[PDB]
DNA sequence: CGAGTAGCACGTGCTACTC
DNA sequence: CGAGTAGCACGTGCTACTC
């Protein structure tokens, strides 16, 4: 009685994990529309997260530089005109 | 007999496979800020949160690209202004 | 031994694909 | 060739949490 029920609950639990793997797979560019085992999905997700965190960090790095540039230019435009 | 050897091989190879999969789960968990002090996070929570985190990083890139593009156009504008004003 | 059940991990089942 | 392997599904029993 409780045996068949427990078995159904466990199957349902595994199914949710299956759906979650699919949603994860859909999030990594290299796995989209591709075939991969669960081990590959976890491994590629991990490498992609490291890669992205170093990619955005570089993005912010280029942004702050432009930030320092525009601030200086703003200084010049200020101290310039029809003196 | 062979059937018994095959059974034992299956058990040992699958056990090892589980172990390696757990390794992969832990490695991924370690890359999610939100799971910093939650080493016991169940498999499904690691999946859902890794997914949430990835989506945030991508959207986060789309914002950074939009900002850099704006800062660049801004820079050339400032320079264009300097040229119009001339020196003192 | 309180009942219900999420999570886990083992042994085993299942089968497409390989050599 | 037809047996071996890969990789995911299943049944099950035990813990811990929550009511």
């Amino acid at each position: 009685d409780k045996r068949a029920h427990h078995n159904a609950l466990e199957r349902k639990r595994r199914d949710h994990i299956k759906d979650s793997f699919h949603s994860l797979r859909d999030s990594v560019p290299s796995l989209q529309g591709e075939k991969a085992s669960r081990a590959q999905i976890l491994d590629k997700a991990t490498e992609y997260i490291q890669y992205m965190r170093r990619k955005n960090h570089t993005h912010q790095q280029d942004i702050d530089d432009l930030k320092r540039q525009n601030a200086l230019l703003e200084q010049q435009v200020r101290a310039l005109g029809g003196c | 007999g062979h059937m018994n050897v095959k059974r034992r091989t299956h058990n040992v190879l699958e056990r090892q496979r589980r172990n390696e999969l757990k390794r992969s789960f832990f490695a991924l968990r370690d890359q999610i800020p939100e799971l910093e002090n939650n080493e016991k996070a169940p498999k499904v929570v690691i999946l859902k949160k890794a997914t949430a985190y990835i989506l945030s990083v991508q959207a986060e890139e789309q914002k950074l690209i939009s900002e850099e593009d704006l800062l660049r156009k801004r820079r050339e504008q400032l320079k264009h202004k300097l040229e119009q004003l001339g020196g003192c």
